[PDB]
């Protein structure tokens, strides 16, 4: 059995975070009479030898996150889904700080959507006990994560309330049980436990200034002991240990640090927050937010290399919260495509990653350089009055949510930019915050995020753009135009959302449904292959092979495949001819003789002993072109 | 005006309109509805006169919103540029002891004419992008034609500067010439004291105009005040490095306006 969880503490800018934990841990000393606000996340671990019939002496680690808003950019890295979350009221300012909790709870829901949260009042000596009303009214079960219990400990001193809170923590930890698994008492191989023991023992035998450990040292320690791990067991073992928080290791190939292992996580977390606290009150030659290389044994390079790897370097935090007024050339309600991403709150590490994803993409419309101005919530990378992209962030009147208004020109060069930024935002959103884009069939189908598109029938002077949900607009794919209740006038789909229709791709891949005849229902035209999804049809008067896609392939994935398939164009590689919707198909050249495997299986005599050379030459040419295109075929 | 207090405090009130909730306006943009609702007394015709007496404060934008160049954000945005090589940008500094009162709002108002290429109606127009702020302006026709006229502060210098950056191209030279001509007109009409030739200063004025150059790309910019480049262009057309008389840079790229380039 494995008995180890994470008890993360959550709250804002000064509350019972480092004070509550002391009596929760029953730390008697409390030598620091006046302690400062937390820098980093302050990892600590404390075992609970439960004095009852059950003897599961579980040891769990607390990560009491810093509450100041300047460290908020790095917190979502350490928000795992295998943990129990706390919250702190600061009941001194009752009925007000409960509202201040809502961004934190929303972030917890976005990151760890299936973990219980326990709310804890941290003031009784001062004041205002009506906060439990609002917690029972709007904060209970309205989009927020699954609240389990709420407490009102005095925090300054031990008491019956604190004991009840500790028992509640014990009960909720021992009854975690995500999707009926009972994590707190699951079963793992003993090799993992032994590796954890040796790692936490070696934690005390590393240099303080640099506890980073190379993979060679880990292979040394596995050799010194009698572990039964091989090269094929470490990639899962260290990942499981990382999920338990014993040591942080990163498996992203793009960020070239997977060789290093970060034992003693508190050191790494504290170093991550050192740059965010240094300032200069001198001459403001540089705008607020930008910074260059300014001040040990070769560690200086590794520092900002790690910051760049984490994308904390230009410091996206403390970066010019006020935006300068921007006056676009064409804003006559018809030359601009606008899309909105209405969400209840902005997730913590959203903008610092977003303005760090579109930033590095210089080869747009492909290498020329774009002008750019960065603020805490925008990019606005613009090339010319006819080619730009403004990814802003405003609040609508009489609207408590947060919006992400992307404004792009509607011309040829704007469709590409809109589809390329929408794809990046969607990928970020589904990769970092899966709890937001999560369907909710139970209850109303809110999904928390409503992606709107703005459209106006009148060619300018409409004075207002009508909203339209992107899913409802997507279901309107039967035709090619949208129209109101008064159908005398209509708007093409391409002008208001050129990403749903395959418009951001090069126009030489138009479906051209008028001249295409194709019978999907019969199977005698499926003869290409055997029980496949490819059919035979005729397009432009020529015999071709179409590839009908099932419901599995999403539109975004298909577009991401087509954008790289369209630019290949070699005479030894099957070249695309068209693609389109109704249904999601793909037309390509028809190989008259079919694949080579069937011929080898049944027509072994057809090869005239010199075709065996021509096939090899053509395949070699194809492989040469593919490797010249810096793409690896991987399955031939 | 029989009551000066009323006029002064009306100007003050228009300069201090604030709305809760962080509305869709970046700092320095006000809407007529907001200003009418902000003043507790919702007058009918005096509101029209107040919006019409701003011939002094609040320029009209789109007949529904007002720009207030004296209340714009004073935080210089983190702004990059297409070109960043020393041989691809022309930089002209205007060193001053201090910024006169109303200088940075007069410069913006003057720089809101849009015809540096259309030549005052010879062509139709060419609308650029703009990034107004209290101490600067950015105009962008293309990644090859742009202008950034903004204040700058240098290390260990108690003065204030007006660094103008343009691309080192033909359109960059056109923009530099137009901007320099307009700024010289503004300095001549509204702030003659900075251009005043002090006899006690012996040919020295509060304004000093520098051109930044670099013989080799990557090195630090060196300053030469224009009153020497005028004579050096009277003699020849090239600037020569005194240490190495082979690194020669034309005056067609350090200051094209001197030689009518
Ligand atoms: N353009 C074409 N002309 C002729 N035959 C083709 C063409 N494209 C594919 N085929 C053949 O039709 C069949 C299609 O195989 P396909 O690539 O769809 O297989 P798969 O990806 O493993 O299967 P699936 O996607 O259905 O799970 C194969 O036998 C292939 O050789
Ligand atoms: N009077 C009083 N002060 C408290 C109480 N709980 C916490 N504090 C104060 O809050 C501080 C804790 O700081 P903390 O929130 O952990 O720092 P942060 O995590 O970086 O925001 C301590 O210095 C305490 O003085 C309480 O119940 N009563």
């Amino acid at each position: 059995p494995y008995n180890r969880m994470k008890l993360m503490i959550v709250g804002n800018t000064g509350s019972g975070k480092t004070t509550l934990l002391q009596q929760l841990m029953k730390t008697k000393k409390s030598d620091l009479g006046m302690q400062s606000a937390t820098v980093g996340i302050d990892v600590k671990d404390w075992p609970i030898q439960i004095r009852d019939k059950r003897k599961r002496d579980l040891v769990l680690n607390v990560w009491d996150f810093a509450g100041r808003e300047e460290f908020y950019s790095t917190h979502p890295h350490f928000m795992t889904q295998r943990a129990l979350y706390l919250a702190v009221y600061d009941l001194s300012k009752g009925q007000a700080e409960v509202d201040a909790m809502k961004p934190w709870l929303f972030n917890i829901k976005a990151r760890a959507s299936s973990s219980p949260v326990i709310l804890v009042g941290t003031h009784l000596d001062v004041s205002k006990a009506c906060m439990s009303k609002i917690t029972k009214e709007l904060l209970n079960k309205r989009g927020f994560p699954a609240i389990r219990d709420y407490h009102f400990v005095n925090a300054t001193e031990e008491s019956d309330a604190l004991a009840k809170l500790r028992k509640t923590i014990i009960n909720e930890s021992l009854n975690f049980k995500i999707r009926d698994q009972l994590v707190v008492g699951q079963l793992i191989p003993d090799c993992y436990v032994e590796l954890e023991k040796i790692i936490l023992s070696e934690r005390k035998n590393v240099p303080i200034e640099f506890p980073v450990i190379d993979r060679k040292r880990l292979l040394q320690l596995v050799r010194e002991n009698q572990l039964q791990l091989d090269e094929n067991e470490l990639p899962h073992a260290v990942h499981f240990l990382n999920e338990s928080g014993v040591l942080l290791h990163f498996q992203d190939p793009a960020l070239q640090l997977s060789d290093l292992y970060f034992v003693e996580p508190k050191w790494l977390c504290k170093i991550m927050a050192q740059i965010l606290t240094v300032k200069v009150e001198g001459c403001p030659k540089h705008p607020k937010g930008i910074i260059s290389r300014r001040d040990p044994k070769n560690y200086m390079t590794q520092y900002f290399k790690l910051l760049e790897k984490f994308q904390i370097a230009l410091v996206p935090s403390s970066l010019s919260d006020h935006r300068p007024v921007i006056e676009l050339p064409h804003c006559e309600n018809s030359e601009i495509i606008i899309r909105l991403y209405e969400m209840p709150y902005f997730p913590m590490g959203f903008w610092s990653r977003l303005i760090n994803r579109l930033l590095e993409i210089s080869p747009y419309m492909l290498a020329l350089r774009p002008n750019r101005m960065y603020w805490r919530q925008g990019i606005y990378l613009n090339w010319s009055p006819e080619a730009y992209c403004l990814v802003g962030s405003e609040v609508l009147d009489n609207h408590p949510e947060s919006f992400l208004k992307i404004t792009v020109p509607s011309c040829r060069k704007g469709c590409i930019l809109l589809g390329q930024v929408v794809d990046h935002i969607d990928s970020l959103m589904e990769e970092w915050f899966p709890g937001l884009l999560e369907i909710d069939i139970c209850g109303e189908g809110e999904t928390l995020l409503k992606k709107w598109a703005l459209y106006s029938f009148n060619d300018g002077e409409e004075h207002q753009k009508i909203l339209l949900d992107d899913l409802m607009k997507k279901a309107e794919e039967g035709d090619l135009l949208v129209n109101p209740d008064q159908p005398r006038l209509t708007i093409p789909i391409s002008q208001i959302a050129p990403d749903l229709i395959l418009a951001d791709l090069p126009r030489n891949i138009m479906l051209n449904n008028d001249e295409l005849e194709f019978e999907q229902a019969p199977e005698f035209l499926l003869g290409d292959g055997s029980f496949g999804s490819v059919y035979r049809a005729a397009y432009e008067g020529e015999e071709v092979a179409v590839k009908i896609f099932n419901k599995h392939t999403s539109l975004r994935l298909l577009r991401q495949e087509l954008v790289v398939l369209c630019h290949l164009h070699h005479p030894s590689l099957i070249s695309l001819l068209a693609a389109g919707i109704r249904p999601r198909m793909l037309v390509m050249e028809l190989a008259s003789k079919g694949s080579l495997d069937r011929l080898l299986q049944q027509d072994k005599a057809s090869l005239t002993r010199t075709l065996q050379h021509r096939i090899a030459l053509h395949v070699a040419d194809g492989l040469r072109y593919l490797h010249s295109a810096m793409i690896i075929y991987r399955d031939l | 005006f029989v009551e000066p207090k009323w006029l002064c405090k009306i100007m003050a009130q228009i300069l201090t309109v604030k709305v809760e909730g962080c509305p869709k306006h970046p700092k320095g943009i006000i809407s007529r509805r907001d200003v009418e609702k902000f003043l507790s007394k919702k007058r009918k015709f005096p509101k029209n006169y107040m919006t019409q007496y701003f011939k002094l404060i609040a320029l009209p934008i789109g007949e529904e919103y007002l720009l207030v160049p004296s209340s714009l954000s004073d935080h210089r945005p983190v702004i990059e540029l297409p070109h960043c090589e020393n041989s691809e940008i022309i930089i002209r500094l205007y060193e001053m002891p201090y910024f006169p009162m109303g200088f940075w709002s007069r410069l913006i108002n003057r720089l809101l004419e849009i015809s540096p290429y259309m030549l005052s109606g010879r062509e139709r127009a060419l609308r650029p992008n703009r990034m107004y702020w209290r101490q600067g302006i950015y105009l962008n026709w293309s990644p090859e034609a742009y202008c950034l006229v903004g204040s700058e502060v240098l290390d260990n210098h108690p003065e204030s500067f007006l660094k103008i950056t343009v691309p080192s191209c033909r359109k960059g030279c056109i923009l530099l010439g137009q901007v320099v001509d307009h700024i010289d007109s503004l300095m001549e009409e509204w702030f003659p004291g900075l251009l005043e030739i002090d006899i006690c200063g012996e040919g020295e004025t509060l304004l000093k105009k520098w051109a930044l150059y670099s013989f080799n790309d990557g090195e630090e910019h060196q300053k030469i005040l224009l009153d020497d480049l005028m004579k050096k262009a009277e003699e020849g057309d090239l600037l020569v490095n005194p240490d190495q008389p082979r690194l020669t840079i034309p005056i067609s790229q350090i200051a094209p306006d001197l030689i009518l380039a």
